[PDB]
């Protein structure tokens, strides 16, 4: 009997486009479609009603595009969709919420002076990333929440550009400012980005003391080696002599070292100074060097100029003092595996202040030959096959840094639990994809594989796939199978579409060896390099033949996207180093937006209905097929 | 603009007048204690005077720039709760900035608190409640 199937996103929203995915199984001829989107509590009236036909030359693959007025008739406001396919209908009631857009405000230095001038900007977004017109209130608040200034903008007309700046007076109050913009329309959702007023401080020239490494290990015979850095604030480096004495912190009190104090010279403009263990050791009159972990340790630095006499100051609070120095995490790991078939982990090893670990290679435990290092991001890939039977897999992963001993090594234990057959059926979808980051413009080899019982592989002709991007549903297709074949490849062409990670959900149906009907689903999660559609360069017209001269013309050049609009500012580099908390950057915006996906588990569920609700999608068949209804609008927590 | 002489001299130039008020109200709160009190000088101790005449200025200004409604309600309510003896006088702890039995020292302070509360008469008589008590002890 032919199987009628209808395929929506999850969360429709309204005045945007909305894909809906039609198909019919095993049916002859072609078959007309009117699918039409009622109000849930009574279906009162009509939001919209598209029709179509589905044709066998298309393998009656359709998708019908309709858009949900803001009329706001009604009031968790849900609307029910029906599809009519020739005589048969289907029905799925679906949830509706509406997204307003992003604002990102852009200051060109965190740290000011009483009398300089603040300017920022007001980047106006949509959930697609365009310019849009609307009307947005910005404020600036002091430290205790008073609103100094308030401004009432359109950004229509604009491009979807606002700057405004504001004039320090002489005499306020100092502390950290913030600055607070929200539309209008929906004032619940405020985007916030805060700076300091501080007071004018300005030294003969800028010394910066920092460890090697980020913490100090106990049993490190090497000791605690810190590098002492001076240089003019016109750039050329610093010759003299600095004064360094290190001191422990316990908790409060420092019980400052006095046989640490060392004078060195600062040549070239760098120096260095290495604290011995056995004088910390010693300084302490403590026979057990474990007792010493959590005393943080701190450097105090005098720089002496060589010339004349002057003298600045520099220090380092906070160097921990750890035996167990790196921590492990599971950050985009699946929980639910097909048995018998490769499973993809992912793991982050962080430092003891909570900032990514680099080349600390990692491994599971019991395998050895799964090796990795980790990244830039602190994100170390792994691969492990799984066992052939239906009991959960537990996986342990632990850092293999050769300093450390076997104890004293990072671990984190998990456990996966397999994906839910049918009927006990062993029938089964793959999906294998490159573990990498892609870049627009290359190509996707994607194998779907597929196991079964060799008495019903003849009974499958094709899989469909859906590609989920921004929440919304991107493309869809088939992949048509010769009999016989386990693995096939779909060439997948990669566009600036995909920018942000994508989703590729695929799936196929069959009847069962019993006489009823089998969905079989698998998903995977796909991260693309973050980039801007677009691009913009900025670089030197002139001939590069002179270093640039005080007073004198320099010519710029900016390449970018015919008839953009391009915004600049000039900072001293001084203050853009120190902004490392927060900067305006392409992978900022694309994380803001990766904030607000629709499905957040990774790559898998129990059943076949999971799996698609996972990935934010609903899939009701004329049969008893059916994923359960979502009502709330965020997924539980992690 | 109770004379209406803009007409003449320029309506363009109230917008900048606005602007300047709006400056000096941004400097003025650097003086503003945590406890919704003004002082003399930056991080020291509160002075009745000085809130008083603070808030009469305010009082003056909400109809031309967006006065935060919390920061004069808050300096109302710590005049009459935390510096208002029994008898109707208002104390005064921090360091004299004016001319002050006791005799026309008080006077002088309380009629010049009672100047400035009926300014804000009608704009905190919501958040604050019991400011008509304290005008018609202070009157007596
Ligand atoms: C929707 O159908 C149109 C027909 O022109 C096609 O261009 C588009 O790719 C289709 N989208 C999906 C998601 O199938």
């Amino acid at each position: 009997s032919p199987m009628y199937s209808i395929i929506t996103p999850n969360i429709l929203r309204l005045e945007s486009e909305e894909t809906m995915v039609l198909e019919a199984h095993d049916a002859q001829g072609d078959v007309p479609v009117t699918v039409t989107v009622h109000d849930f509590p009574g279906k009162k009236l009509v939001l919209s009603s598209e029709k179509t036909v589905l044709t066998p030359a298309t393998n009656h693959m359709g998708n019908v595009t309709f858009t949900i007025p803001a009329n706001r008739e009604f009031k968790n406001k849900f609307v029910t969709v029906q599809a009519t396919f020739g005589t048969q209908v289907v029905e799925k009631v679906v949830l509706v919420s509406l997204q307003s857009g992003y604002l990102f405000i852009q200051t060109d230095k965190t740290i000011y002076t009483p009398g300089s001038t603040v300017l920022y900007r007001i980047f106006t977004v949509n959930h697609k990333l365009l310019p849009v017109g609307r009307t947005v209130m910005v404020n600036i608040e002091n430290p205790e929440g008073i609103p100094v200034k308030q401004d009432s903008l359109s950004s229509q007309n604009q491009l979807g550009v606002l700057p405004l700046s504001w004039d320090i007076p002489e005499l306020v109050n100092m502390g950290q400012w913030k600055i607070r913009a929200y539309y209008e329309n929906s004032p619940q959702q405020v985007f916030s980005t805060e700076f300091e007023v501080k007071e004018y401080v300005l030294p003969s020239f800028e010394v910066i003391v920092e460890p090697t490494e980020k913490f100090y290990y106990i049993y490190n015979e090497k000791g605690l080696e810190v590098t002492i850095t001076a240089r003019f604030l016109y750039g050329k480096k610093v010759e003299g002599t600095a004064f360094v004495i290190f001191g422990i912190q316990d908790g409060e009190q420092r019980i400052s070292l006095p046989e640490s104090l060392k004078r060195i010279p600062i040549e070239d403009g760098s120096g260095e100074v290495v604290l011995s263990r056995k004088v910390l050791l010693d300084g302490v009159q403590n026979l057990r060097a474990e007792d010493l972990v959590g005393k943080s340790l701190y450097v105090s630095a005098t720089v002496i100029l060589h010339s004349g006499s002057d003298m600045v100051q520099a220090e380092r609070s906070g160097i921990p003092i750890v035996t167990s120095p790196y921590q492990i995490h599971f950050t985009k790991t699946p929980k639910y595996f097909k048995p018998g078939m490769p499973f993809d982990l992912m793991v982050f090893v962080t430092n003891p202040d909570g900032s990514p670990a680099y080349r600390v290679p990692v491994a599971v435990q019991g395998e050895d030959t799964v090796q990795s290092l980790t990244q830039g991001d602190g994100v170390a890939k792994l691969s492990i096959n799984t066992h052939p039977s239906q009991k959960p897999l537990s996986i342990t992963v632990r850092t293999k840094k050769q300093e450390l001993s076997e104890a004293e090594q990072a671990t984190r234990t998990m456990q996966a639990l397999p994906y839910s057959t049918v009927g006990n059926s062993n029938n089964y979808l793959h999906l294998s994809v490159l573990r990498t980051e892609l870049r627009p413009g290359e190509t996707l080899n994607v194998n779907f594989l597929l196991r079964m019982d060799r008495a019903h592989e003849a009974k499958i002709r094709y899989y469909t796939y859906l590609i989920m991007n921004k929440g919304r549903l991107l493309k869809a297709g088939r992949q048509v199978r010769e009999p016989g074949q386990d693995l096939v490849v779909l060439p997948l062409s990669i566009t600036t579409d995909f920018i942000p990670s994508f989703r590729l959900v695929a799936y196929y149906t069959l009847i069962g060896a019993s006489g009823q009907r089998e969905v079989v689903a698998d998903s995977v999660w796909v991260d693309v390099k973050d980039s801007c559609v677009g691009s913009l360069v900025v670089k030197s017209g002139q001939s590069e033949d002179r270093q640039p001269v005080p007073g004198q013309q320099m010519t710029l050049k900016i390449e970018g996207d015919h008839g953009a609009r391009v915004v600049l500012v000039a900072v001293d580099k001084g203050v853009f180093v120190l902004n490392k908390k927060n900067k305006l950057t392409q992978s900022k915006i694309w994380d803001v937006v990766e904030k607000a996906d629709i499905g957040c588990t990774p790559g898998s569920g129990k059943d076949y209905a999971g799996v698609f609700s996972d990935a934010g999608l609903t899939f009701t068949s004329s049969s008893g097929q059916q994923t359960a209804q979502r009502a709330e609008l965020q997924c539980p927590q992690p | 603009d109770e004379t209406e002489q803009w007409e003449k001299f320029g309506l363009e130039k109230r917008q900048g007048a606005l602007e300047l008020i709006k400056k000096g109200y941004t400097q003025q709160l650097a003086f503003r204690q945590p406890s919704s009190a003004f002082a003399a000088f930056v991080k020291r101790a509160p002075s009745t005077w000085l809130t008083a005449y603070v808030v009469k200025v305010f009082s003056l200004a909400v109809n031309l720039i967006a006065i935060d409604s919390q920061v004069l309600c808050g300096a109302v309510k710590w005049l009459i709760l935390e510096k208002q003896k029994p008898d109707g006088v208002f104390q005064e702890d921090a360091p004299v900035i004016h001319q002050e039995n006791n005799n026309e020292k008080d006077m002088a302070l309380t009629a010049f608190v009672l100047i400035s509360l009926q300014e804000a008469k009608d704009i905190c008589e919501e958040q604050v409640n019991s400011l008509p008590g304290s005008i018609t002890k202070a009157g007596d």
